RNA sequence: GGUUGCGGCCAUAUCUACCAGAAAGCACCGUUUCCCGUCCGAUCAACUGUAGUUAAGCUGGUAAGAGCCUGACCGAGUAGUGUAGUGGGUGACCAUACGCGAAACUCAGGUGCUGCAAUCU
RNA sequence: GCCCUGAAAAUGGAUGGCGCUCAAGCGUGUUACCUAUACUCUACCGUCAGGGUUGAUAUGAUGCCCUGACGAGUAGGCAGG
RNA sequence: AAAUAUGUAAGAAGUCCUUGUUACUUAAUUGAACGUGGACAUUUGAAUGAAGAGCUUUUAGUGGGCCAUUUUUGGUAAGCAGAACUGGCGAUGCGGGAUGAACCGAACGUAGAGUUAAGGUGCCGGAAUACACGCUCAUCAGACACCACAAAAGGUGUUAG
RNA sequence: GGAAUACUGCCAGCUGGGACUGAGGACUGCGACGUAAGUCAAGGAUGCUGGCAUAAUGGUUAUAUGCCGCCCGUCUUGAAA
């Protein structure tokens, strides 16, 4: 997994530099994952949310 | 809306089989982080082309650093803004070392003098003014005269302690 | 299945603060709430 | 705080022990909770629970009812288990052999079963013979056959029995019970 | 005082579609209905018999009966804190096969088939629908598409 | 004295404590209101198929 | 491809005007003994297919034609709207943030498609 | 934009008070700091749940033991005292 | 002709093949229903969650409500009267709004340590008489949501356009 | 042309100061370091030293000081009224 990671990240970096080099723009994949933190307490909340 | 950086934002409409390769549009946006800058990109694009970010994508976002961050320049600033009772265009001048430095004083100045918060202003153009005396505005021309010097009368030093055993002076 | 096996993470309040005068506006508007994108790491790290 | 999604401190709605104070029953319970815990065997888990049931939920199993179950294909030699009491029934004539384990036999039921060459076992006796419930047939009385339940769900068009104390024409048979007297039900 | 007749509040609901008044075309009478079919109810106010009450306008249920001129439909209606089961006798002018049960049956076939070619190749299938996924990396080129840069525009009156 | 006249206020809070569940679905549902001729013939159809199923057990 | 009978969708099929139509069909068209209906064989009924005609119907063409249809980063991401703030404003009201998104307008293109059966230089 | 006029009510008096004028005022930006019965970690009380254990072997099997979570309350219901 | 709200579906009670029953139905073993026998279980037919799901009986209190944002009717208006959805108060302390049923924050076993919220940090009072660019001088300045009001109209005050 | 630095981010990089806690009670578990026997910071604190006796310390009580604290019961949308 250390390798997987290390080379995915590196890959993306070089992708970008190559596009630049070709006069193109690399556009990154949209994020497949998020972390969400609830920051409002628990009173007065509308049913749907 | 803070300590400003300036970004190139480049975006486009999503590809269709009908139009792969749709045209690319760029804006220079002043904002403090890139989440704001892309927001701002879409806010303007939506007022200028049919596109919502749901039909478009951002292709590139890149910070543009000041080229000569210690040459002093005089900048022309063009601004559109809302007052409590209408909306106005306005040309002002700012003397500074970087666009990013200029723009930030623009925002403080719109706040001080016209009570314009950030939501209410659009930066229309910002430009180094090439030839001195294309400078139009007194309060910047004043600084452009030859062998300019001035004193700073009445100097107040801040004191580190609450009592002082001598009556201070303002002498500079 | 993996994610569900993980109980909800119980974070503390952020150590160092929220960095804005008011949480209940959007991150775009001066802060907390909504997608702050990459900047979630800094926030979660101070909460963790 | 916590946005609770479910009642806090809710207690399972189930008996955990018999409400009875009969020492002997507690002992049958003490037996079965060892058995239930220490063997696999679904059987004891079932018999464990049934020991806790209140009287309304142990309706009696009758001796003809055992006769009938014994006529199931491949059932004739099973030992039939009633976690409750077995009652006599003058309605079957030919009654077969088998071994019935129950909480209680009425006198006629013991007689009947015995006379036909069979055997009456108590639950601990059934335990030793069948620590895992091997070759048993658990039987249950008709619970909704009770008089109380005739009146449940009483309402317009429900088909239920009023709680009447005294019956005949002249008691609750006129307005609202026939088209000729106001409406019908 | 107040007024709550049977067709109360129905002026726009039972009206006919603009430039679509008159005879109802025969397709309506040629559809066949089966017990267990899923129909959508929608009143045709030009046919006053066999007409759904207005609560059922826009609602979809299951056919439970078929008759000379009508289908019986089962609708589940909420009254209080509980759905009650309701049965309606609608004439056919007021009913229409539910189009989504059709996509569904079509897909069930498609599914059986996808399963077949997969087994008669002995491979994995994957038959359930995924939702729209994030979007993978791309390289946009600039050949013929050097980005055009835009700026905000000055206020102006057009009046 | 006049008093309040109507409101729904609180009524959905109340319906949703224990509330809504759904229909009570069965295979083999109520034949209530189904065409009498039809039913009368379904009877005979079912009797017959039962008959034969038992006929195929000798 | 034409035409007829029975249609599906029900103006891209309707409307106005002017042209054009071989062949077959369809039509108009001749007749009044009969069944049948009229103030009136006009309609409706019957009879011949015989005496006649494409005039009309009908089909298609024309038209910076009326209407209808379709498209469009045409207008307009506008109007309106779900959600957010101890945002602005004396207020009326307005701006921003995450989203959804019209109508009229303008311009471009189009003006029936089709199922069954029969028949035709 | 700020400021000034327009701007009249009754006991003496209220940006909360003092007082503050390149503010301790108005607009805006940036850091640090103070602080709730909230959040994080830990002890203890109780409630609920799940689990183990009289197999022969001293003193409670409605017991002993292990583990996780939870705790606002009028009218009112039940429980243990 | 929106937005928000709203109905149904996303399969084992399913699919396919074979051919049984009837008094219904068809010109017609033709359909319609219900079935026998045979085949198909890895993703079996989107997502996320499930603190277990389903069910029965019986009985308390209540049946004056009120408030806020938004929609909204009557009224010049009202701390007025009347509806819509949600969230609150009532039944509820705690931290902030000096004060205060209803606003902001946040809901509560007994405690220790840490961190924050809303709100604050001259002194009263815990916390920079912090940093930065302006603007403002009032012989009636001004000073913070709900909130404890101010307008038309004027100024050669001063600012920027 | 060749560097540096800032900014942002990563390290299963090394270290200093301060504060609260120390539940548990033979052994069982997962490991780590050792060539090894052994060792360990690895399923919850130990070790060394000292201090106190008509006392260190703790409970109670009175009083002062800081901050806080309206009269209960009742009906009520709303009671310190
Ligand atoms: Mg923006
Ligand atoms: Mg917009
Ligand atoms: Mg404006
Ligand atoms: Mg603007
Ligand atoms: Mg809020
Ligand atoms: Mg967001
Ligand atoms: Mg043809
Ligand atoms: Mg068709
Ligand atoms: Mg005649
Ligand atoms: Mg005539
Ligand atoms: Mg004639
Ligand atoms: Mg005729
Ligand atoms: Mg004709
Ligand atoms: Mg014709
Ligand atoms: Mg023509
Ligand atoms: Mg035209
Ligand atoms: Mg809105
Ligand atoms: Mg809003
Ligand atoms: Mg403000
Ligand atoms: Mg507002
Ligand atoms: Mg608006
Ligand atoms: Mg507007
Ligand atoms: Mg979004
Ligand atoms: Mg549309
Ligand atoms: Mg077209
Ligand atoms: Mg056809
Ligand atoms: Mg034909
Ligand atoms: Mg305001």
């Amino acid at each position: 997994y250390q390798k997987e990671y290390e080379t995915a990240e590196r890959n993306i970096i070089q992708a970008k530099r190559d596009a630049k080099a070709a006069g193109s723009y690399y556009v990154e994949a949209q994020h497949k994952l998020v972390f969400v933190v609830r920051i409002k307490g628990i009173n007065k909340i509308p049913p749907k949310p | 809306m803070a300590h400003f950086k300036e970004y190139q934002v480049i975006g486009r409409r999503l590809p269709t089989e009908s139009v792969p390769e749709p045209k690319l549009f760029r804006m220079r946006i002043f904002a403090s982080n890139e989440v704001i800058a892309k927001s701002r990109y879409w806010y303007f694009l939506q007022k200028l082309h049919k596109v919502k970010k749901a039909s478009g994508e951002i292709v590139s976002i890149n910070q543009i650093n000041e080229a000569h961050p210690t040459k002093v320049k005089n900048f022309g600033v063009w601004v559109r803004y809302d007052s409590r009772s209408g909306t106005h265009n306005m040309y002002k001048e700012i003397r500074d070392v970087s666009r990013v430095a200029a723009v930030e004083t623009l925002y403080q100045d719109m706040a001080a003098r016209h009570r314009a918060r950030f939501r209410s202003i659009h930066i229309l153009k910002v430009a180094e003014i090439e030839k001195t005396a294309d400078v139009k505005r007194q309060y910047v021309k004043q600084f452009l005269t030859k062998d300019l010097k001035f004193p700073l009368p009445h100097r107040v030093q801040k004191s580190t302690k609450t009592f002082s055993y001598k009556r201070p002076s303002t002498f500079y | 299945q993996a994610n569900n096996f993980l109980w909800p993470f119980k974070l503390s309040n952020p150590s160092g603060g929220w960095g804005v005068p008011r949480k209940f506006k959007h991150f775009i508007q001066g802060g907390s709430f909504g997608n702050r994108e990459e900047f979630i790491n800094k926030l979660v790290k101070s909460m963790n | 705080g916590i946005d609770h999604t479910s009642k806090q401190h809710k207690r399972s709605g189930h008996r955990t022990a018999p409400k009875s104070d009969n020492v002997y029953l507690k002992l049958l319970v003490k037996l079965y909770t060892f058995l239930a815990r220490r063997t696999d065997a679904p059987f004891n888990k079932v018999v464990l629970k049934a020991l806790f049931l209140s009287k309304i939920n142990r309706p009696p199993v009758s001796v003809s009812r055992i006769a009938r179950a014994l006529k199931q294909e491949g059932a004739a030699n099973k030992t039939v288990v009633v976690v409750g009491t077995v009652t006599d029934d003058a309605r079957i004539f030919e009654f077969p052999k088998t071994t019935v384990a129950a909480l209680r036999f009425t006198a006629g039921a013991r007689a009947k079963i015995v006379k036909a060459g069979g055997e009456c076992i108590t639950l601990d006796q059934l335990a030793v013979r069948a620590p895992k419930g091997q070759n048993t047939l658990i039987l249950r009385g008709p619970r909704n056959s009770r008089e109380a339940v005739r009146h449940f769900g009483m309402g317009p068009h429900k088909g239920k029995a009023p709680r009447i104390l005294s019956t005949g024409r002249k008691f609750e048979r006129a307005r609202g019970r026939r088209r000729s007297k106001g409406f019908k039900v | 005082g107040k007024s709550h007749g049977y067709r109360s509040r129905t002026r726009y609901m039972f009206q006919r579609d603009f430039r679509k008044h008159g005879a109802v075309h025969l397709s309506t009478y040629l559809k066949v209905y089966k017990v267990g079919d899923i129909v959508d109810i929608k009143a045709n106010g030009s046919i006053q018999k066999g007409m759904p009450h207005k609560f059922y306008q826009g609602k979809t249920g299951v056919v439970y009966n078929v008759t000379k001129s009508s289908v019986g439909v089962i609708i589940n209606k909420m009254v209080g804190n509980r759905y009650l089961e309701k049965r309606l006798n609608l004439r056919v002018e007021h009913i229409k096969h539910s189009k989504c049960r059709q996509e569904f049956l079509e897909r069930v076939k498609a599914n059986a088939a996808k399963r077949a070619e997969a087994k008669a190749q002995g491979v994995a299938v994957q038959l359930k629908r995924q939702p729209a996924q994030p979007r993978e990396s791309r390289i946009v080129s600039t050949e013929g598409n050097v980005p055009q840069t835009l700026a905000p525009v000055p206020y102006e009156t057009f009046i | 004295a006049k008093s309040k006249n109507h409101t729904a206020h609180n009524q959905t809070r109340k319906a949703h404590r224990n509330g809504i569940k759904k229909p009570k679905t069965y295979k083999y549902p109520s034949l209530k209101g189904v065409d009498p001729k039809f039913r009368r013939n379904h009877k005979h159809a079912l009797h017959g198929t039962a008959k034969a199923l038992a006929a195929a057990k000798k």
